[PDB]
């Protein structure tokens, strides 16, 4: 019931509910427990732990400015989308009628994908090293494509710029 | 420029350069703000293959996914008035075939 | 004080100018400002002419 | 931001990560005493210990500037003439 | 508005409902308007009022150009220089004008795009019929005669396109 | 305010975050439930999903196979 | 950075570098302090094991299998301090460093704005004009015939000198300037 | 259009009287009344041109031309004053003379009649451009680039005077007016294909076109900063004007002999374009920056279509501007550190901070940023060239793309890093630079808040 | 999502209904007397109120309904439940038609598939 | 053992995976040696006239003045006609220009074509 509810949640029945691609389909589910999974990663390493920073602690976040400007972009991540959804004229048929697991869909992989994050990362505290796997390989350094495509398509137009040019 | 030592006091320490030292004929492409030559974790031609195989194997998903898409067990949705012919800018001379919905 | 002095400049000044300009310079040649005709519901009373715009017919209302 | 460093506080730093130190002896743990001379360390301790100091003091060490940091007063004054301390 | 001709830029009749609230909740519009009406509208108003006191004192006026019809180029002779100089001033002032004609139906259409809204592909198909028409006779006439165009050029692509009407028409009853 | 900061230790809180905090926390958890407790159909649904296996031929519309 | 380099990298050096650099990494991939400490001190083990091996032509076929399980087993995303060059908070206060040479090029208005402060920039700009000569004689002397063999600098030998070439090195740009 | 034309002829006599410390001055003072008087050529009718008399006439494409180039003389006085401080009055008053004669054979050229006059004027636009790149040119290289400027525009200009004469043996009469009322179609001959290429190939010299540019580097790079103003900003449109002008009689031919010219423009484009990309010299990537802007003006023209003349128009008056303002840029860097490299100063962002904001200025200029008149006239060619043909938009984006690419590069190179440490002569920008800056920036603003005077006579 | 899919992919496609063609029968095979669907809301009332093309189905009534109320009651902006549930039910209900339709459709062809099977054998017998 | 890293243009091979790091023989020191005294010396003349409090203006870099020279000027010069250069040339100089010839005359031949079957969609069409 919080504001990204009335907005995500639409848009997972509208896509399970519509004549749509399969693979599209398939790959915005996994997309939505990866980003259950990311927040749960960003939670559990910055929050939960104990601490990793220098010793010299300078935490202070009391500033009135900083508390104020975190204040009112918070309330409307709790109440905006409740008004918002509920002022705006319809403009779209609504998906009434859909089976209890559709309707759930969402819900579903979202928790999967905090379950299954947050076992992966409480992995993380065991006395065991083992060397990355190739997927992890592939996924860390975001699929190999700014590497390869800010090396190799540069290089040859910079080449031609002056070779033949 | 980029494989040039950073901790190393140059002359130029942007371009991590020295005076009187020979320039390289492609340094205007071998600047840290262009093409960068360094070394990498893993081997470029792994990086081809596995950057490569991903989007193939993505398009090829996908156009199977078009060939075999996803929908609901329905029947087509229906509109009043021969479909909504005049509300589509149909023609109001010429007579439209009638479409005719039925309960069940 | 200071936030008076704010407003009326900074908010009551421009308003003035573009509602001057508005009103009597744009809205002077046609099309300039177009609004989309608002809705009419059954069961209504256009102001323009005092006009009843009737109701539906009776639903066939279930439970 | 953040308050200045002083070459006291500098020093009390250095001396309070060196006595965490299990290999060295707080009693005769003084500012001029050496890694190796008289202190009885070798190079993977020193190393160990310019880690230690990087990570006191959020700031990295090259290894060219750090295999010569052979007492914790050349620790200190390498760090004050680096983060641009005088007093 | 006498500003401009209601018959040259045509408003369908506006028909606004009268308010029918269900609530006792005070309008936040209502309140807000009237707090415009007093704040903002009043002084534009007076401010108005006081400029067109202003103009009414020094009233003058201005005229709208009249050019008579001269002979044009089919008219002119040939390499007769000055009939072809009126002739060719004669079509680029027709030229401009249908331009402006083409511009006036553009501008009612937009217009009742805007109006009708989400209704607007049924009753905007009168003002779509009118464009395509009078864009169809503009595109006739002044379709791909170039950087360099001229009253002579116009006047062989209007005898191609009669030639080829003839031809057509003849083949037809052939 | 000021807060002296801490060496190797926890830092100074202030009993006006800390209030801050918790209050919208709880904010946010009431908001959920209240809303959980009204219009619980925006997560289990609000109609039921015929089962077209028990929708006979006879409303349905198909004739004997023999005829 | 502040020490000038050789010619090349002892076998010792090459051996800590490696082993800084492993420590680190091992640390980027055990986030947990107890974690990193107890793979650290398996790590020293094993240096330690190797530590004493008279064949040197051994000794340097064991640092480059280490090399070679090094980069096979690096992090991809090791940890960087802010201000180290892959850091995130690296060059950012570059564009805020001003020299003193612009400095003197400032209006007599501006210049008049703090009058103490140029009287000792000029006190330092005495000093600097005066020992100039003295730095040239004492580098001309020290070095060899053949040329400077390395990029070392002497101190001041006498006690009214100062060392050569020290002017830009004192009146570099404060680490954060602005 | 003596009322424009008499006073330059009186700015040769003012300067040869006024005081030695004066001259400055006093031309500056005059330029710019001259400049203002020219602003009143803009008013323009939407029939015809304005027939002042049988020799001069104005028209919606020679008023903005002649308002920049009066507009330019001024400009080119202070960046003149700014570099030829100790030369001697009589040299001074030399240079000043060069200027005030090519101002006015440009004038007269914009407002000729007759095409041989016309061909007379812009071939008189020579003698004083060569006299002051090979006399006040810095380098040794200034002789050959004289040399290749003027030897490319002579063997692309003479048989252009034998077509001109040919044509007046033809047709009675080389007239403009008489030529586009009483024009006849040219028949695919070889003689009308050759009498086609004659004047083509002497204004796409003057363009230049690509392949035939190599002279416009040389004589750009080696210049003076007058001339180097001069020349891109005003020296390049000739050729733009004359082809304008001549294709009243060159069709039908115009529809089957563009083909190779149109290919030439856009792939040049390319390629000039990826050359700026590697520019060890400012000058040089300025140059070849204006090289392909007069490319995508010469694919406006080889189309020929309404909508292609009007951003022909407006891409000339703009990157006219828009190039005069980066040579000055240039200019004050190189009077600075004596070096045109690119990468000898840097850090100049933190060392003189107007001066940075002037060069991100002109850089957003000189690629196309809406609403800029740049923008405008480029747009307007690209729409043209998608009328033509639907691949030219894929020619046209490339070409946007790569121009973003190095106007980014040249300013990140310039403005942007670490300055260098051994430099330290680098004075606080000057009030007059700044002026200089101001000067050209302004009225390119105003252009674009009115952009109908920049659309020439098929607006 | 659904068993269908399944079906008709890995299995008898000719069995299941094709949505893209659906219907393949007359409506009135197998219904002696069927009856036509009965619209409220009429052209001239749904122009008015303006109603997206999409949303001009024959549940039209009910939504020009919830706009009249939302509009009216504007400030309280929770007072139109009745009418949300009114429009809801009867897209419920259009969306229950046309899974009846799709259920006829998929029975008929089996049925179809049944009657030419055993139409084979006996011209094989 | 472990997978081996192959060293590509784009991602070079590393210091320390350097076969001949590891095999160094006593004339490689002394090669290092040299390179490290000729650095020194050109440190040492930069950081004399850097440090000089009489100088005013840019230090002139040989080696820059020698690398924009090569860049720009020196390269007519040393060119030779080869069967190398000459089919290079061709092939970048001409190739693209009958390439896109072809491609613009095929597109506009179907379009005039188009043009006069009458059966292109030109309506609207008023801006050209
Ligand atoms: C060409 C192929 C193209 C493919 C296109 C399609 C791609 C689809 C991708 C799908 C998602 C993949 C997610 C994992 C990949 C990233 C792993 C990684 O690096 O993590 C480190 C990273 C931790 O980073 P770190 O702190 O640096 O730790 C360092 C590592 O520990 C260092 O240790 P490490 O390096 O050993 O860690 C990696 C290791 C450990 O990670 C895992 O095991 C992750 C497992 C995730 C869950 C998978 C099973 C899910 C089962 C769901 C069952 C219920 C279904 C629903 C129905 C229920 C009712 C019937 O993972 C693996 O070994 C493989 C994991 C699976 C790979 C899938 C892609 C295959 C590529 C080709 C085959 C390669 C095979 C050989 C591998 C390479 C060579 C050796 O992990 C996380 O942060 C958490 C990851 C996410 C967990 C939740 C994922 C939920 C979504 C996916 C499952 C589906 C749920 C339902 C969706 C809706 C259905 C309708
Ligand atoms: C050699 C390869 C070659 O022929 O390249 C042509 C090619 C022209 O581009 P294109 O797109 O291939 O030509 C389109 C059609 O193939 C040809 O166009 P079309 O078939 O539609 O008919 C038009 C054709 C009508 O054909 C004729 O008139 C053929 C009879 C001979 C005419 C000779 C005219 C010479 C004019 C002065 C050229 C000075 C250079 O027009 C021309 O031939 C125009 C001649 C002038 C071309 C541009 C002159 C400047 C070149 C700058 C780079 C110089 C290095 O390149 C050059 O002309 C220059 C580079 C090669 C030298
Ligand atoms: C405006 C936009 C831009 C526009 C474009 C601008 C740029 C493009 C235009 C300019 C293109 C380049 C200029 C045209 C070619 C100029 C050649 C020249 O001056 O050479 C003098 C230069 C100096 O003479 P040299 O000192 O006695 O020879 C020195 C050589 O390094 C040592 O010579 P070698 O003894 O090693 O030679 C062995 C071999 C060298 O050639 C090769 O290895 C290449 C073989 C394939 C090319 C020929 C293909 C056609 C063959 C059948 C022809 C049948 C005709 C009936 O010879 C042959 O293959 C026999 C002669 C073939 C003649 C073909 C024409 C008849 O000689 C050469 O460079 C030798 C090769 C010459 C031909 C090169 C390939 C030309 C391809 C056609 C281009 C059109
Ligand atoms: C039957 C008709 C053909 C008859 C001849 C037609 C002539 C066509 C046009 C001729 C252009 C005249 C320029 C050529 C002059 C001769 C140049 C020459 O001799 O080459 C050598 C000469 C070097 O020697 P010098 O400068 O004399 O002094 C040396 C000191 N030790 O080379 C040069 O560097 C001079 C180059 C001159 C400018 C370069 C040519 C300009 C472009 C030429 C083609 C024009 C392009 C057309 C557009
Ligand atoms: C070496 C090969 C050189 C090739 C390039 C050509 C330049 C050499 C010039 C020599 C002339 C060659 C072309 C001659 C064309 C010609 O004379 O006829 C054109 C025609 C003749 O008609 P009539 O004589 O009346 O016939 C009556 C029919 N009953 O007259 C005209 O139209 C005037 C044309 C002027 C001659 C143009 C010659 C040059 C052709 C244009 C090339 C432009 C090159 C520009 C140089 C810049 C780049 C190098
Ligand atoms: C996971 C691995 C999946 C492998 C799928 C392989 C391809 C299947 C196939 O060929 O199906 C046949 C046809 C679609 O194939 P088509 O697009 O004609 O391409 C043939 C070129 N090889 O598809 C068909 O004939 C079935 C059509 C089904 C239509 C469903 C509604 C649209
Ligand atoms: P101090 O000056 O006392 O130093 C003593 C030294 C080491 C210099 C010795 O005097 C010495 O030279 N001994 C002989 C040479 C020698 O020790 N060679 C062996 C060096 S490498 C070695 O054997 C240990 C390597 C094993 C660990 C490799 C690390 C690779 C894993 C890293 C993966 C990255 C993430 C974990």
């Amino acid at each position: 019931y919080l504001t990204g509810f009335y907005s995500k949640d639409l848009i997972i029945e509208a896509v399970n509910m519509s004549y749509t691609n399969a693979w599209a389909l398939l790959m915005t589910l996994i997309a939505t427990s990866l980003t259950a999974a990311y927040s749960t990663r960003i939670i559990f390493f910055a929050f939960l732990g104990k601490p990793r920073f220098p010793p010299l602690v300078l935490i202070n976040e009391n500033n009135p400015l900083l508390i104020n400007s975190i204040k009112r972009l918070l309330i409307g991540s709790i109440f905006a989308g409740f008004i918002i959804s509920n002022n705006i004229p319809p403009m779209t048929v609504p998906n009434t009628t859909m089976p209890l697991y559709m309707k759930m869909t969402a819900l579903i992989v979202t928790i999967m994908g905090f379950m299954l994050a947050l076992e992966l990362n409480n992995t993380t505290y065991y006395l065991k090293f083992k060397y990355p796997s190739q997927t992890y390989k592939f996924s860390n350094m975001l699929g190999y494509y700014p590497s390869i495509m800010h090396r190799l398509p540069t290089y040859h137009n910079l080449s031609m710029s002056q070779k033949s040019a | 420029q980029q494989e040039r030592d950073p901790w190393y006091d140059w002359d130029h320490p942007d371009l991590r350069l020295n005076w009187g030292e020979p320039i390289h004929w492609d340094l205007d492409m071998y600047i840290r703000n262009r093409v960068d030559t360094s070394p990498t974790p893993v081997s470029w031609n792994t990086m081809c293959k596995h950057l490569f195989g991903f989007v193939a194997f993505m398009l090829f998903m996908f156009w199977v996914g078009e060939i075999y898409p996803s929908y609901q067990p329905v029947g087509p949705k229906q509109y009043p008035y021969n479909d909504l012919y005049l509300e589509r800018g149909g023609d109001p001379t010429k007579e439209p075939e009638p479409v005719v919905h039925y309960e069940i | 004080y200071r936030h008076s002095i704010f407003a009326v400049t900074h908010v009551l000044i421009p308003v003035w100018i573009i509602h001057y300009y508005l009103k009597y310079h744009v809205t002077a040649k046609p099309y300039t400002v177009v609004e989309r005709k608002p809705r009419i519901f059954p069961g209504d009373t256009i102001l323009e002419t005092g006009e009843v715009i009737p109701l539906m017919k009776e639903f066939p209302d279930q439970h | 931001d953040a308050p200045p460093l002083t070459l006291e506080a500098i020093k009390d730093r250095v001396l309070y990560v060196l006595k965490l130190y299990d290999k060295i002896d707080p009693e005769k743990l003084s500012v001029n005493s050496h890694f190796m001379k008289d202190l009885g360390l070798d190079s993977l301790d020193q190393v160990e210990i310019i880690m230690a100091m990087e990570d006191e003091f959020g700031f990295e060490i090259p290894d060219i500037d750090a295999e010569k940091l052979m007492c914790p007063q050349e620790i200190v004054d390498y760090i004050a003439d680096k983060k641009d301390v005088y007093e | 508005p006498d500003s401009w001709d209601k018959d040259v830029y045509p408003e369908p009749p506006r028909r606004t409902p009268a308010p029918a609230p269900q609530t006792s909740l005070p309008n936040p519009v209502t309140y807000l308007t009237k707090i415009f009406d007093l704040l903002v509208d009043r002084p534009v108003t007076l401010a108005r009022e006081f400029i067109e006191q202003q103009h009414a004192k020094n009233r003058y006026y201005y005229y709208h150009r009249e050019f008579r019809r001269v002979p044009d180029i089919t008219e002119c002779e040939e390499k007769d220089i000055l009939c072809m100089f009126e002739a060719e001033m004669q079509w680029r002032r027709d030229y401009k004008v249908d331009q402006e004609i083409v511009n006036i139906i553009q501008e009612r259409l937009k217009a009742c795009q805007q109006r009708e809204g989400e209704s607007y592909r049924q009753n905007c198909a009168k003002e779509l019929e009118q464009f395509t028409q009078v864009s169809k006779a503009f595109q006739d006439r002044y379709s791909d005669l170039g950087a360099h165009y001229s009253a002579r050029k116009c006047l062989a692509k209007q005898k191609q396109r009669m030639l080829a009407e003839r031809k057509a028409a003849k083949e037809a009853a052939a | 305010v000021h807060i002296e900061p801490r060496y190797r230790q926890f830092p100074q809180l202030t009993r006006s975050q800390l209030i801050q905090a918790e209050f919208f926390s709880a904010t946010m958890w009431f908001w959920i439930l209240w809303r959980f407790w009204h219009d619980s159909d925006a997560v289990l649904g609000h109609f039921p999903y015929p089962d077209p296996s028990q929708w006979t031929d006879e409303e349905l519309g198909i004739l004997p196979d023999d005829e | 950075a502040f020490s000038a380099p050789a010619a090349y990298l002892t076998h010792q050096q090459k051996v800590l570098r490696l082993y800084k650099r492993a420590l680190r990494h091992l640390e980027s991939w055990c986030v947990h302090r107890d974690k990193y400490r107890y793979f650290a001190c398996l790590m020293r083990a094993r240096f330690d094991e190797h530590k004493n091996e008279k064949d040197m032509v051994k000794a340097t076929q064991l640092l480059r299998q280490a090399e070679e399980e090094f980069w096979y087993g690096q992090h991809p995303q090791p940890y960087i301090f802010p201000e180290s060059p892959g850091g995130t908070s690296y060059e950012r206060y570059e564009c805020y460093k001003v020299p003193e040479w612009c400095l003197d090029d400032w209006h007599p208005s501006e210049k008049a704005m703090y009058p103490d402060y140029f009287a000792k920039r000029e006190q330092w700009k005495r000093l600097r004009r005066e020992s100039w000569e003295r730095e040239v004689k004492q580098l001309q002397e020290e070095t060899p015939p053949g040329g400077p063999r390395t990029e070392a600098l002497p101190p001041a030998r006498k006690e009214g000198d100062l060392p050569p070439l020290w002017w830009h090195i004192v009146t570099r740009p404060r680490e954060r300037p602005m | 259009m003596l009322k424009i034309i008499i006073p330059t002829t009186m700015l040769l006599p003012m300067t040869w009287m006024s005081k030695h410390n004066m001259i400055w001055i006093n031309a500056t003072v005059h330029s710019l009344l001259i400049s203002l008087i020219s602003l009143s050529l803009l008013n323009q009718l939407g029939e015809n041109s304005l027939n002042f008399s049988l020799t001069f006439f104005s028209d919606s494409l020679s008023a903005p031309l002649l308002v920049l180039t009066t507009w330019l003389l001024p400009l080119m006085l202070m960046a003149s004053q700014s570099h030829l401080s100790k030369e001697t009055t009589t040299r001074k008053k030399l240079y000043i003379t060069m200027l005030i004669l090519l101002q006015l054979f440009l004038i007269m050229t914009f407002t000729a009649t007759e095409l041989i006059l016309f061909y007379i004027l812009f071939e008189a636009t020579l003698v004083p451009t060569l006299i002051i790149i090979t006399r006040w040119g810095n380098q040794t290289e200034r002789l050959n680039a004289g040399l290749y400027f003027l030897f490319y525009t002579l063997a692309g200009s003479l048989p252009l005077l034998v077509a001109l004469v040919y044509i007046q043996n033809t047709t009675g009469s080389l007239n403009f007016l008489i030529i586009h009322y009483w024009s006849h179609p040219l028949s695919n001959s070889w003689s009308n294909i050759f009498m086609w290429l004659a004047c083509i190939m002497a204004f796409m010299v003057k363009m230049p076109l690509y392949g035939l540019h190599l002279w416009l580097p040389k004589a750009h790079v080696e210049a003076p900063i007058a001339g180097s103003m001069v020349l891109a900003a005003v020296l390049l449109k000739l050729g733009g004007y004359g082809m304008m002008r001549i294709t009243t009689i060159l069709n039908p031919l115009t529809n089957y002999m563009a083909y190779p010219f149109l290919m030439l423009s856009m792939w040049g484009m390319i390629m000039t374009s990826s050359i700026c990309l590697r520019q060890t010299d400012l000058k040089s990537l300025i140059a070849y920056s204006s090289v392909s802007h007069m490319a995508l003006v010469i694919v406006a023209i080889m189309i020929q279509t309404p909508w292609s003349f009007m951003g022909a128009t407006a891409l000339m008056i703009a990157h006219g501007l828009t190039s005069s303002m980066l040579f000055c840029l240039a200019n004050t860097n190189y009077e600075r550190v004596h070096s045109r490299t690119m990468i000898l100063a840097r850090g100049l962002q933190t060392l003189l901070p107007l001066m940075a904001t002037w060069w991100l200025v002109a850089s957003l200029t000189n690629l196309a940023l809406p609403p800029s008149i740049n923008l405008i006239g480029e747009l307007f060619i690209i729409t043209a060239s998608f009328s033509w043909s639907n691949i030219t938009i894929i020619l046209m984006g490339m070409n946007m793309m790569i121009t973003a690419l190095y106007s980014l590069y040249m300013l990140i190179t310039t403005q942007r890093g670490k300055y260098t440490h051994h430099i330290n002569n680098i004075k606080p920008s000057f009030t007059r630079e700044n002026a200089l800056m101001a000067l050209h920036i302004l009225p390119l603003l105003l252009l674009t808040l009115n952009p109908k005077m920049i659309l020439g006579p098929l607006y | 999502m659904g068993a269908h899919l399944a079906r008709r992919y890995l299995g008898d496609a000719s069995k299941e209904p094709d949505p893209l063609r659906m219907p393949t029968f007359p409506p009135d095979y197998g219904f002696p007397e069927r009856k036509e669907r009965e619209m409220v809301a009429t052209q001239q009332e749904m122009n008015d109120a303006q109603l997206m093309l999409q949303q001009r189905d024959y549940c039209a009534h009910y939504l020009i309904q919830l706009l009249k109320c939302k509009r009216d009651s504007f400030p309280n902006f929770l007072a139109c439940k009745h009418e949300q549930h009114d429009w809801d039910y009867c897209e419920h209900l259009d969306y229950v038609k046309r899974m009846k339709e799709f259920e006829r459709e998929r029975r008929l062809l089996q049925r179809k598939k049944r009657r030419e099977q055993r139409e084979a054998e006996m011209a094989r017998g | 053992s472990f997978p081996k890293y192959k060293p590509s243009r784009l991602a070079t091979l590393p210091a320390t995976l350097d076969p001949a790091e590891y095999d160094i023989s006593p004339e490689t020191r002394k090669a290092q040696a040299e390179r490290l005294a000729i650095r020194s010396r050109l440190k040492r003349e930069y950081l004399l006239q850097y440090n000089d409090p009489n100088r005013l203006g840019v230090i002139e870099d040989p080696a820059l003045i020698r690398w924009t020279y090569a860049r720009s000027a020196n390269i007519y010069p040393n060119f030779r006609p080869t069967p190398k250069t000459s089919l290079l040339g061709a092939l970048f100089g001409i190739g693209p220009l009958f390439f896109w010839y072809y491609v613009f005359k095929t597109d506009r031949d179907k379009k005039e074509k188009l043009i006069q079957e009458g059966k292109l969609d030109q309506t609207f069409n008023i801006s050209y």
